[PDB]
C-alpha cells in the first residue's frame, strides 16, 4: 500500500499471528539467548580446563575430558581477572581466553540480559491480548534469584570465581562453600524461601487434589476423566461449593476460601513473596551480612561453655572453611 | 611483548571505543536506523495536537 | 581412579569429595560421642593458613 | 513394600468410592450446613 | 542559666503533647475548627514562643 | 581481534536501535482495546 | 518435585488472576464472584494463547 | 566412548522439544 | 475518609482513592515529607546521645553522623573529632522543622479543600494536562538544582569539606579549583561499570565530586526553565502514557536505579564515603591484610620479593595480568584498589620494592592495623567475624548496613515499577478490569 | 553525648526513632475504628 | 620508552596499558663499545623482558631430530622480571661480571603447544653469575621447585601436608629440590654518562616435573634486557 | 532497676497511649474519622 518499509516491519514484530510472538523485547531477547545457548553447549562439551582460582591448576569441565553429565560444568572466570570486563577480543589468542575462564562471563552477560527481557515480553504479549499485566511481576521472583547467584554475589565478593558454576556438581560446590562462609541455614531469609517452596508445593498438592476430587460426572469409566472438559467451554467443570464444603469440615469453616478469586491470588502470592526474601537473602549475604551466630552462647556459672546444636553446626562449617580453595589461602583469614 | 593485544580493559575509554572507526560504527548505525524511523513516521499517526496521547 | 594417578586432573566432583572429608573428620568428634574418639590436630585434613 | 503401601491406598480408596469414580453427580449441594 | 532552660524545655514537651493530641481532635470534629479557631492559635504561638526562648539562652549556657 | 570488535558494535547497536525506535513508533496504540 | 510444584503454584495462581472476566465495576476484582455461578471466572482460551 | 553417548541423549531431549512446539496437536475450540 | 462502594477500592488499596482528589493528595505527600525529616532529626539526636567521641565513629554503629562529618563539622586532621555540638544542631533543626511539615500534613489531609482545582487555579491540575505537569516538573528542578549549589558553596566558601586525599591523613579542605572540564566530567558517565573502570564509583578526588555538582546545578536550572515554557513534543505524545499512575511508575523506575548505585557506592568508594568515618571498604580491609603482614616479615628480615608461595606464585608480591607489581594470595582479585594510606607507596610500576622497605610512615601502618581488625564481614545479630567465629566482639560495618539496606530498598521499587507501569498501561487502554466476555479479542483471531 | 543542659533528657530521646513505625500501625487502628468500610 | 619517559608518568597514566610490563628501551648510547671503564659499578634496575618461548619438544613425529616449536602464551602479562639489583664489575681488556641477589627474580608462566596440551614453568634467572667478555656472559643459574612443598593434589596428598590413598610414584615422591639452568647474555649498547646499558639475552631452563611425575622439558627464551649503573 | 531505664519505659508508655487516644476521643465526641 502506501505504508512505509518501517511500518511494514512494525506490523510484523507486534503481529500476534506469529507462532511465537516476538515483540520489541524479543528482538533483543532472541539474539541474546541464541548466543548464550549455542556457546553453553560448546563449553559444556569441548572447553579446555580452566584455571578457576588463579593458582594455575586447571579444572576440567567438559564431557570430552572424562566427565559425565553430573560432573560437567562451565567453569567460572579466574580469580586473577576479578571483575574486569573480559570479552573475547581483549585476550591475545583465543586459547588464552579459554584458559582464563572465557565462556563463563560471555554466557552470564547474555543470559541475564535475556531473562530480564523474557520478563519484558511476558508483559508485552499481555498488553497485545487485553490481559491484565501482572504475570511479568511473578516471573521476577526467579529473575531476582538468578540475578543474585550470577551477578549480585560476585560484586560483593569482588570476583566472578565465587559465582555459581553452570553445572550440576558445580552447583553443589557453590552451596557448600556458601554456607561454610555465610551460614545460610541460620538466616531468616533462607528460612522464608524454604517455607516459600514447602508452602508452595503444599498449596499445589492441596488445590490440585480438590479440583480433581469435585469433577462432574460426564464420561464413562473406561474413558479417562479428562474427556469431560471440552476446550473453550463456558460452564464450570467442577463443583466449587462442594470443595469449600469439604475443606470447611476438614479443619474449620473459617480456614477456607469460598471466593475462588481470592484463592488463586493466595496461590500466586505465597511462593512469589517467599522467593523474594531468599533472593534478597544472598543479596545481603553478598555484602557480608552472614546470618545468625550462636557459637559459645549458652554458658553457665564458673565460666564454662555448654554445647548446643549451634555449636555442632559450627563444627560442620569449621570443617568446610579450612577445606575450600585448598591451595589459595596464605593468610589466616578468608577476607576474599 | 610476547603477544599483541588490545590493552584496553582498565583504561576507561568512553563507550569502550579506542579506534575512531568504532565511533563512526556507533554513530553511523545509529543515524541509519534513525533515518528509517524518521521517514516512516508518516504512518504512525500525527499527534500535532493539544493533548493526544494514551491518556486517562 | 583417574584422580588417584594424576595430580593434574580435577573437577568440582573431586572438589566435593574433599569437602565431604572436611565434614566427616571434623564434626564427628562431637556428633558421635558414643564412639569415644579423639583426634590430634594433625590427623584432620586442612589446606593452609 | 513402601511402594505397595501406595497400592493399598489406591485400591482401598477405589472400593469405598466406587460409585463416584467417574466424577461426582450433579446436585450434592445438600451438605451446606 | 541551666535550670531556667530545663523548666522551659519541660514546658515545651507538655505543650507539644497537647498539640499532638488536641489538634487532630480540633480538625476532625464537626465544626470544631470554626469554634476553636482562636484557641489553637494560642497553643500554636506558645509553641513558637518557647522554641525561640529555649533557642536564645543556649548562647548563655 | 579488532575486526571482531567492530562487528559486535554493529550487531548490538543495530538491535539496540530497533528497541529504542520500536517503542517510539506508537506502541501504546498497538492494543486490542477500543475507545 | 518440590521446585516444580512451587512453579505450578505461581503460574496457575497468576494466569487465572490475569485472565479474569470483567464482571463487576469496582476495581476490587475480588468482589465480583458469586460462588454459585454457572460460568467460569477466567478465560481458558486466552490463557492458552498467552 | 561415553562422551558421544551422553551427547546423543542431550540432543535427543532437544529433539522432542522441537517437535513438541511446532508439531504439537493443535487445540481446537468447542 | 471514604467508603468502598463509591470508589471500588478496598481498605487496603485505599490511598488509590485520592488519585483524582488533588487537595487530599497534597496533604498526603506533605505528611509523608514530615516523616522523612522527623526520622532525620530523631535518629540524629539518638546517635549523638550514644556517641563516644574517642572511639572511631564507624565502630559505634553510626550511619548519619559520617554524613554530617564528611561535610566537615567538628572534625580535624586524620579523622578526629573536635566538638559534637554541630551534630546536635541538625538533629534539633530537623526535629522542630518536622512539626511545621507535620501541621501542614494534618491540615490539607483533613480540612483543606479536597480538590484545589476551581478555588486555587495556580495549584489545580488534571493528570492529562501536559503543560501543567511540565510546569510542576520544572519548578522542582530548580528546588533540586539550587540544593546542588549548597554543597558547592559550602565546599568553596564555607570551610570546605573533608578531603581524605590530603597529604598526611585527610582533613578539611576548601576546594578552591573545581574541575569543571566537560570531557573530564562526562568521562565518568560513559565509562564501563566493570572492574578497573567503575562507572561513577571510581571518582577518586574531592575536586570532581563538587566539580560535578556545578554541572547538575546549572543543568537543572536550565532544564527547569525549559519545561516551564515548553510542552512535550508530539513524539513524546506518541511515546508515553499520560495518567496519574503512569507518572508514578516512571519515578519508581528511576529510584530503583538510584538505590542500586548507592548500594555500590557505599561499598566501593572511599572518597565520598571516607574510610575514617564509614569504616574501610571490603577491598580496603583485604588489602590491609597483606600490607600489615608484609610489615610482619620486615621485622624478621626475609625477602618479600623472593618469598615464594606454595603454588609458585609469590607469597607477598606478584604480577598483575596487565603487568603491575601487586600483592598476592587470594587478595589478587582486589588489585584495582587505591587508597590514601597506600598511594604514597606506588611508583610507575605499581608499588616499589625500594620504597616499601624504607619509606613507611608510622601512621600508615597504624591506620592499616585498624583496617585488618575491622573488616566489614560480620553476622546478623552483630557478632562480627567469619561465620566460624565465636561470640567475642560486637561490630559490623556501616558499609555493610548501607549496602544491604539500599539494595533491598532499591530493589522492590523495580518491582514497584513493574506493578504500576503495567497497570497504568492497562487502565489507560481500558482492560484493567478484565476480559469483556462479549467482544473479546482472542475469539476474533486466527488459530495457532 | 548530649550537652550538659540537655543531659537529663536522654531517656526521652531514646524513644524518638521508633515513632514512625507507630504511624503505620495507627493506620490499621483507624481502619478498625471505621470497621473497614 | 626511556627511563625518565616512564618516570614522568603517574600511576593512573599507566594502569591497565601494559606499559609497566616492559623494560625501558634506550636511544642515546654508544653502539661500538667505546668506554671500557674498569672497576665497581652498582648493577641497578636490572630488569629483563623476554620475547619468544620455544620448548625443546620430543617430537610427535618419530624422527630422532629434536627442534624448538613456537608457543601460545596462556598467562596474560606476568612474565617480566624487574628490580633485580647488584654489582657489575668491569675490567680492562673486556673481562666483566655481574652478580644479582634480590628483586623479582622469578615469575610463573604457563604456555601451550599445539595438540592441545599445556606446560608450565617459573621464569627465573635468580643467583646468576656470569663472567667473561662483553659478548658472552654465559654461565649457570638454579631453578627452584615450581610448586611449594606444602602443595596439595586434588586428593589431599603432598610431602609437607597430606594423607595417602603401585601408585607410590604419586605420593611418596613430592620433591622440593632445585635444578640448574643455563643463561647467555650480550651487551649491545653502552651509555657513558647516564649509566644505563642494554642488550640481548638468551636463557634456557627446565619447565616442571609434577613433583616428580613426568620427565621435564627444556625451553629456549629470547628477548631484550636492561641495566643501570649508578 | 535503674532510674534511666525506668523513665525511658515511662516515656514509651505515654507515646503509645497517645496513639489510640486520638482515635478514642473522636470515636466518642465527634464521630468524623
Ligand atoms: C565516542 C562517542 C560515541 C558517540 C555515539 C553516538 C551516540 C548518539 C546518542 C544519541 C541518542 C539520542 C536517542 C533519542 C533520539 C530521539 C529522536 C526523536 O525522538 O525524534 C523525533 C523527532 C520528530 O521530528 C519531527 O518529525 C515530523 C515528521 O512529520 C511527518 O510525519 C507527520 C506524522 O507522523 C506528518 O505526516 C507529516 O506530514 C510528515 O512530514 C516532522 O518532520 C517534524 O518537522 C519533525 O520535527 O525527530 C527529531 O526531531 C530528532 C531530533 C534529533 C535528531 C538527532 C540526529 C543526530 C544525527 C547525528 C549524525 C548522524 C549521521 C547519520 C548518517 C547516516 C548515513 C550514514
Ligand atoms: C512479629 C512477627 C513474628 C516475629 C518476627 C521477628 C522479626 C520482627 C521484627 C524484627 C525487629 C526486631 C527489633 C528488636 C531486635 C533488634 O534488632 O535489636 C537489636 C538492636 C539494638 O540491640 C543492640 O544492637 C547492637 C547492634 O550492634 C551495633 O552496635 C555495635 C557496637 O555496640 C556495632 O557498632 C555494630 O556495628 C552495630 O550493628 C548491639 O548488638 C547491642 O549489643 C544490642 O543490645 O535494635 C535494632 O537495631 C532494631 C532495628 C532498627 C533498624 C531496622 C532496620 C535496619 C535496616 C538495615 C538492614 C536491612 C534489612 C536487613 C537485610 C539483611
Ligand atoms: C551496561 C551493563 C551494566 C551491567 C552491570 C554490571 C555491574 C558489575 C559491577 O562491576 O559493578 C560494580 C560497580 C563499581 O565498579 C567497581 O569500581 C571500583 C572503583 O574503585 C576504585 O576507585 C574508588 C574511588 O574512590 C576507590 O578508591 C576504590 O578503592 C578503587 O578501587 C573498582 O574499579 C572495581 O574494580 C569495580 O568493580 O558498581 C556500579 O557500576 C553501580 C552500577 C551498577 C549496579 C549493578 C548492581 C547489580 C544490579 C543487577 C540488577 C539487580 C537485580 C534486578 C533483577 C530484577
Ligand atoms: C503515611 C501514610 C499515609 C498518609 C499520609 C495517608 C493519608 C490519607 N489517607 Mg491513607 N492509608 C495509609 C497511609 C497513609 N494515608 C495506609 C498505610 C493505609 C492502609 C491501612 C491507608 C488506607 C486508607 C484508606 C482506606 C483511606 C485513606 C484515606 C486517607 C486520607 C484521609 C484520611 C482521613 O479521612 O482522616 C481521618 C482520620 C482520622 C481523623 C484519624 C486520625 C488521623 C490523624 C491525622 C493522626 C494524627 C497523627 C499525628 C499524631 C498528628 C500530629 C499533630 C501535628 C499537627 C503536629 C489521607 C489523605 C481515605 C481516603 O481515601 O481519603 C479520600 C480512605 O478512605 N487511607
Ligand atoms: C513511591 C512509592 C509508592 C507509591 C506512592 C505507591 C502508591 C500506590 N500504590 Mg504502589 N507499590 C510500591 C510503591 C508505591 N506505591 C512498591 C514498592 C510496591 C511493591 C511492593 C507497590 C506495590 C503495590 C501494589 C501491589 C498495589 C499498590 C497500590 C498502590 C495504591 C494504594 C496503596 C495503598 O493503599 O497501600 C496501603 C498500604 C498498605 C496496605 C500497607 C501494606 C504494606 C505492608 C505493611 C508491607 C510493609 C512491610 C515492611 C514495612 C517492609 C519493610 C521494608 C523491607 C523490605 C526492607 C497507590 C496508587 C495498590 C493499587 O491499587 O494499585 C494502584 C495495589 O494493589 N502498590
Ligand atoms: C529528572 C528531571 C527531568 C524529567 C523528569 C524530564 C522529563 C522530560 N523531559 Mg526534560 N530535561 C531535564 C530534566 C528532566 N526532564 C534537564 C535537566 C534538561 C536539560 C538538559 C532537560 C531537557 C529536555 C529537553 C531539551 C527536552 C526534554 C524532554 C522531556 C520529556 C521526554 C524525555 C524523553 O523522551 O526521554 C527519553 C530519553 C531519551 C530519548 C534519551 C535521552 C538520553 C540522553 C541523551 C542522555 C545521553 C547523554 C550522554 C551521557 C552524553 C554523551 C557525552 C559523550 C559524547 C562524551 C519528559 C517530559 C523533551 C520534551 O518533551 O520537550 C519538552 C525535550 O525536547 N527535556
Ligand atoms: C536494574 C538497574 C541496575 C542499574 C542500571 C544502571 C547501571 C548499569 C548501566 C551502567 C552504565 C552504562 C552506560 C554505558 C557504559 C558503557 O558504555 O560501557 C561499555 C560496555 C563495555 O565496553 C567495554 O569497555 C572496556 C573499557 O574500555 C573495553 O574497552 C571493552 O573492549 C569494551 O567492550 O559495553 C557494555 O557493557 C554492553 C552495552 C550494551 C547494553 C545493552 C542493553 C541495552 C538495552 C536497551 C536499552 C534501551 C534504552
Ligand atoms: C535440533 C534437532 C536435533 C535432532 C532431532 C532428532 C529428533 C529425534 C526425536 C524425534 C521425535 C519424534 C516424535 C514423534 C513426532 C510426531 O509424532 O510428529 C507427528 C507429525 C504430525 O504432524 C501433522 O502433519 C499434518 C500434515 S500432513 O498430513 O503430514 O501433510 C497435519 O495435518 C497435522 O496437523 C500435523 O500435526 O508427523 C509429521 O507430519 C512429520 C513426521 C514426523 C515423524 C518423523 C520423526 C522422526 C524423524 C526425525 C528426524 C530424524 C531423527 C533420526 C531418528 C528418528
Ligand atoms: C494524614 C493521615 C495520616 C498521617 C498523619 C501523619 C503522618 C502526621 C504526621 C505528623 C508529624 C510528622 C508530626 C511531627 C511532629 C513533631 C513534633 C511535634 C516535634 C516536636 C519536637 C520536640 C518537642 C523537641 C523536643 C526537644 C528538643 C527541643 C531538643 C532535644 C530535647 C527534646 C527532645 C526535648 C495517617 C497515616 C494516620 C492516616 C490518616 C490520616
Ligand atoms: C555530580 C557528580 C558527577 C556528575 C554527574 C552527572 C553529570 C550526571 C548526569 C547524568 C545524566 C545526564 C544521566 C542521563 C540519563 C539518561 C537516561 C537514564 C535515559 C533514559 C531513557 C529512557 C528511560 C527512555 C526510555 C524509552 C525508550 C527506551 C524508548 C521509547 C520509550 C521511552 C522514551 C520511555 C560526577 C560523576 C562528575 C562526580 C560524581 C557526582
Ligand atoms: C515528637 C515528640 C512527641 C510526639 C510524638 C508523636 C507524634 C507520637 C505519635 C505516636 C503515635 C501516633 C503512636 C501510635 C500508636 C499506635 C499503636 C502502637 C497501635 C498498635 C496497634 C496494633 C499493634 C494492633 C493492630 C491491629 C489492629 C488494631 C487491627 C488489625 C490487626 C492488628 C491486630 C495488627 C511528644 C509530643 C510526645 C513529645 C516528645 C517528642
Ligand atoms: O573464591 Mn570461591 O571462597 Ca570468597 O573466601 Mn577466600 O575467596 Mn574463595 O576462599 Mn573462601
Ligand atoms: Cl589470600
Ligand atoms: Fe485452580
Amino acid at each position: 500500500e502506501n505504508s512505509s518499509l518501517w511500518a511494514r516491519f512494525c506490523e510484523w514484530i507486534t503481529s500476534t499471528e506469529n507462532r511465537l510472538y516476538i515483540g520489541w523485547f524479543g528482538v533483543i531477547m532472541i539474539p541474546c539467548l541464541l548466543t548464550a545457548t549455542s556457546v553453553f553447549i560448546i563449553a559444556f562439551i569441548a572447553a579446555p580446563p580452566v584455571d578457576i582460582d588463579g593458582i594455575r591448576e586447571p579444572v576440567s569441565g567438559s564431557l570430552l575430558y572424562g566427565n559425565n553429565i553430573i560432573t560437567g560444568a562451565v567453569i567460572p572466570t579466574s580469580n586473577a581477572i576479578g571483575l574486569h570486563f573480559y570479552p573475547i577480543w581483549e585476550a591475545a589468542s583465543l586459547d588464552e581466553w579459554l584458559y582464563n575462564g572465557g565462556p563463563y562471563q560471555l554466557i552470564v552477560c547474555h543470559f541475564l540480559l535475556g531473562v530480564y527481557c523474557y520478563m519484558g515480553r511476558e508483559w508485552e504479549l499481555s498488553f497485545r491480548l487485553g490481559m491484565r499485566p501482572w504475570i511479568a511481576v511473578a516471573y521476577s521472583a526467579p529473575v531476582a534469584a538468578a540475578s543474585a547467584v550470577f551477578l549480585v554475589y560476585p560484586i560483593g565478593q569482588g570476583s566472578f570465581s565465587d559465582g555459581m558454576p553452570l553445572g550440576i556438581s558445580g552447583t553443589f560446590n557453590f552451596m557448600i562453600v556458601f554456607q561454610a562462609e555465610h551460614n545460610i541455614l541460620m538466616h531468616p531469609f533462607h528460612m522464608l524461601g524454604v517455607a516459600g517452596v514447602f508452602g508452595g508445593s503444599l498449596f499445589s498438592a492441596m488445590h490440585g487434589s480438590l479440583v480433581t476430587s469435585s469433577l462432574i460426572r460426564e464420561t464413562t469409566e473406561n474413558e479417562s476423566a479428562n474427556e469431560g472438559y471440552r476446550f473453550g467451554q463456558e460452564e464450570e467443570t467442577y463443583n466449587i461449593v462442594a470443595a469449600h464444603g469439604y475443606f470447611g469440615r476438614l479443619i474449620f469453616q473459617y480456614a477456607s476460601f469460598n471466593n475462588s478469586r481470592s484463592l488463586h491470588f493466595f496461590l500466586a502470592a505465597w511462593p512469589v513473596i517467599g522467593i523474594w526474601f531468599t533472593a534478597l537473602g544472598l543479596s545481603t549475604m553478598a555484602f557480608n551480612l552472614n546470618g545468625f551466630n550462636f557459637n559459645q552462647s549458652v554458658v553457665d556459672s564458673q565460666g564454662r561453655v555448654l554445647n548446643t546444636w549451634a555449636d555442632i553446626i559450627n563444627r560442620a562449617n569449621l570443617g568446610m572453611e579450612v577445606m575450600h580453595e585448598r591451595n589459595a589461602h596464605n593468610f589466616p583469614l578468608d577476607l576474599a | 611483548l610476547v603477544d599483541e593485544r588490545m590493552n584496553g580493559d582498565g583504561t576507561g575509554r568512553p563507550f569502550g571505543v579506542n579506534d575512531p572507526v568504532l565511533g563512526w560504527v556507533l554513530l553511523g548505525v545509529f543515524g541509519t536506523m534513525w533515518a528509517i524511523w524518521f521517514i516512516g513516521q508518516k504512518d504512525l499517526g500525527d499527534f500535532e495536537d493539544a493533548d493526544d496521547g494514551l491518556k486517562l | 581412579i583417574r584422580a588417584a594417578e594424576d595430580p593434574e586432573f580435577e573437577t568440582f566432583y573431586t572438589k566435593n569429595i574433599l569437602l565431604n572429608e572436611g565434614i566427616r573428620a571434623w564434626m564427628a568428634a562431637q556428633d558421635q560421642p558414643h564412639e569415644r574418639l579423639v583426634f590430634p590436630e594433625e590427623v584432620l585434613p586442612r589446606g593452609n593458613a | 513394600a513402601l511402594l505397595f503401601f501406595f497400592g493399598h491406598i489406591w485400591h482401598g480408596a477405589r472400593t469405598i468410592f466406587r460409585d463416584v469414580f467417574a466424577g461426582i453427580d450433579d446436585d450434592i449441594n445438600d451438605q451446606v450446613e | 542559666m541551666t535550670s531556667i532552660l530545663q523548666v522551659a524545655l519541660l514546658a515545651l514537651i507538655f505543650v507539644s503533647f497537647a498539640l499532638v493530641v488536641g489538634v487532630p481532635v480540633v480538625f476532625a470534629t464537626p465544626n470544631g475548627w470554626t469554634d476553636n479557631k482562636g484557641a489553637v492559635f494560642s497553643g500554636l504561638s506558645l509553641w513558637l514562643l518557647l522554641v525561640f526562648v529555649v533557642g536564645i539562652l543556649n548562647s548563655f549556657v | 581481534m579488532l575486526t571482531l570488535k567492530i562487528f559486535v558494535y554493529t550487531v548490538v547497536t543495530f538491535f539496540v536501535c530497533l528497541f529504542i525506535f520500536g517503542f517510539l513508533s506508537n506502541d501504546p496504540a498497538r492494543n486490542p482495546g477500543k475507545n | 518435585g518440590v521446585l516444580g510444584a512451587a512453579l505450578l503454584c505461581a503460574i496457575h495462581g497468576a494466569t487465572v488472576e490475569n485472565t479474569l472476566f470483567e464482571d463487576g465495576d469496582g476495581a476490587n476484582t475480588f468482589r465480583a464472584f458469586n460462588p454459585t455461578q454457572a460460568e467460569e471466572t477466567y478465560s481458558m482460551v486466552t490463557a492458552n494463547r498467552f | 566412548m561415553e562422551a558421544l553417548v551422553y551427547t546423543f541423549l542431550l540432543v535427543g531431549t532437544l529433539g522432542i522439544i522441537f517437535f513438541s512446539i511446532f508439531f504439537r496437536d493443535p487445540p481446537r475450540m468447542i | 475518609g471514604r467508603d468502598q462502594e463509591t470508589t471500588g477500592f478496598a481498605w487496603w488499596s485505599g490511598n488509590a482513592r485520592l488519585i483524582n482528589l488533588s487537595g487530599k493528595l497534597l496533604g498526603a505527600h506533605v505528611a509523608h515529607a514530615g516523616l522523612i525529616v522527623f526520622w532525620a532529626g530523631a535518629m540524629n539526636l539518638f546517635e549523638v546521645s550514644h556517641f563516644v567521641p574517642e572511639k572511631p565513629m564507624y565502630e559505634q554503629g553510626l550511619i548519619l553522623l559520617p554524613h554530617i562529618a564528611t561535610l566537615g563539622y567538628g572534625v580535624g586532621p586524620g579523622g578526629e573529632i573536635i566538638d559534637t555540638f554541630p551534630y546536635f544542631v541538625s538533629g534539633v533543626l530537623h526535629l522542630i522543622s518536622s512539626a511545621v511539615l507535620g501541621f501542614g500534613g494534618v491540615y490539607h489531609s483533613l480540612i483543606g479543600p479536597e480538590t484545589l482545582e476551581e478555588s486555587y487555579p495556580f495549584f489545580g491540575y488534571v493528570w492529562k494536562d501536559k503543560n501543567k505537569m511540565t510546569n510542576i516538573l520544572g519548578y522542582h528542578l530548580i528546588m533540586l538544582g539550587l540544593g546542588a549549589w549548597l554543597l558547592v558553596w559550602k565546599a568553596m566558601y564555607f570551610g570546605g569539606v573533608y578531603d581524605t586525599w590530603a597529604p598526611g591523613g585527610g582533613d578539611v579542605r576548601v576546594i578552591t579549583n573545581p574541575t569543571t572540564n566537560a570531557a573530564v566530567i562526562f568521562g565518568y558517565l560513559v565509562k564501563s561499570p566493570f572492574g578497573g573502570d567503575g562507572w561513577i564509583c571510581s571518582v577518586d578526588n574531592m575536586e570532581d565530586i563538587i566539580g560535578g555538582h556545578i554541572w547538575i546545578g546549572t543543568l537543572e536550572i536550565l532544564g527547569g526553565i525549559w519545561h516551564i515554557y515548553t510542552t512535550p513534543w508530539p513524539w513524546a505524545r506518541r511515546a508515553f502514557v499520560w495518567s496519574g499512575e503512569a507518572y508514578l511508575s516512571y519515578s519508581l523506575g528511576a529510584i530503583g536505579v538510584m538505590g542500586f548505585i548507592a548500594c555500590c557506592m557505599s561499598w566501593f568508594n572511599n572518597t565520598a564515603y571516607p574510610s575514617e568515618f564509614y569504616g574501610p571498604t571490603g577491598p580496603e580491609a583485604s588489602q590491609s591484610q597483606a600490607f600489615t603482614f608484609l610489615v610482619r616479615d620486615q621485622r624478621l628480615g626475609a625477602n618479600v620479593a623472593s618469598a615464594q608461595g606454595p603454588t609458585g606464585l609469590g607469597k607477598y608480591l606478584m604480577r598483575s595480568p596487565t603487568g603491575e607489581i601487586i600483592f598476592g594470595g587470594e587478595t589478587m582479585r582486589f588489585w584495582d584498589f587505591r587508597g590514601p594510606w597506600l598511594e604514597p607507596l606506588r611508583g610507575p610500576n605499581g608499588l616499589d620494592l625500594n620504597k616499601l622497605k624504607n619509606d613507611i610512615q608510622p601512621w600508615q601502618e597504624r591506620r592499616a592495623a585498624e583496617y585488618m581488625t575491622h573488616a566489614p564481614l560480620g553476622s546478623l545479630n552483630s557478632v562480627g567475624g567469619v561465620a566460624t567465629e565465636i561470640n567475642a566482639v560486637n561490630f559490623v560495618s556501616p558499609r555493610s548496613w548501607l549496602a544491604c539496606s539500599h539494595f533491598c530498598l532499591g530493589f522492590f521499587f523495580f518491582i514497584g515499577h513493574l506493578w504500576h507501569a503495567g497497570r497504568a498501561r492497562a487502565a489507560a487502554a481500558g482492560f484493567e478490569k478484565g476480559i469483556d466476555r462479549f467482544d473479546e479479542p482472542v475469539l476474533s483471531m486466527r488459530p495457532l | 553525648k548530649l550537652p550538659e543542659a540537655y543531659a537529663p533528657f536522654a531517656p526521652i530521646v531514646d524513644v524518638l526513632p521508633v515513632i514512625p513505625v507507630f504511624f503505620i500501625l495507627l493506620a490499621f487502628v483507624w481502619q478498625a475504628a471505621v470497621s473497614f468500610r | 620508552l626511556t627511563f625518565d619517559e616512564i618516570q614522568g608518568l603517574t600511576y593512573l597514566q599507566v594502569k591497565g596499558s601494559g606499559i609497566a610490563n616492559t623494560c625501558p628501551v634506550l636511544e642515546s648510547g654508544t653502539t661500538n663499545l667505546k668506554e671500557l671503564k674498569a672497576g665497581s659499578y652498582k648493577l641497578e634496575n636490572f630488569c629483563i623482558e623476554p620475547t619468544s618461548f620455544t620448548v625443546k619438544e620430543e617430537s610427535q613425529f618419530k624422527g630422532g631430530e629434536t627442534e624448538f616449536v613456537k608457543t601460545k602464551l596462556m598467562t596474560r602479562l606476568t612474565y617480566t622480571l624487574d628490580a633485580m639489583s647488584g654489582s657489575f664489575k668491569v675490567g680492562s681488556d673486556g673481562s666483566a661480571e655481574l652478580k644479582e641477589d634480590d628483586g623479582i627474580d622469578y615469575a610463573a608462566t604457563t604456555v601451550q603447544l599445539p595438540g592441545g596440551e599445556r606446560v608450565a614453568f617459573l621464569f627465573t634467572i635468580k643467583q646468576f653469575d656470569g663472567k667473561g667478555t662483553l659478548d658472552g656472559i654465559k654461565g649457570d643459574f638454579l631453578v627452584p621447585s615450581y610448586r611449594g612443598s606444602s602443595f596439595l593434589d586434588p586428593k589431599g596428598r603432598g610431602g609437607s601436608t597430606g594423607y595417602d590413598n603401585e601408585e607410590l610414584l604419586k605420593e611418596n615422591v613430592k620433591i622440593t629440590k632445585a635444578l640448574k639452568g643455563s643463561a647467555v647474555f650480550s651487551v649491545a649498547k653502552v651509555d657513558p654518562v647516564t649509566g644505563e646499558i642494554a642488550g640481548v639475552f638468551e636463557s634456557i631452563q627446565p619447565s616442571d616435573t609434577d613433583l616428580g611425575a613426568k620427565p621435564p622439558k627444556d625451553i629456549k627464551v629470547t628477548g631484550l634486557w636492561y641495566a643501570q649503573l649508578k | 532497676m535503674n532510674i534511666e531505664l525506668a523513665l525511658t519505659l515511662v516515656s514509651l508508655v505515654l507515646v503509645v497511649s497517645a496513639g489510640p487516644l486520638v482515635v478514642v476521643l473522636l470515636s466518642a465526641r465527634g464521630g468524623n474519622l
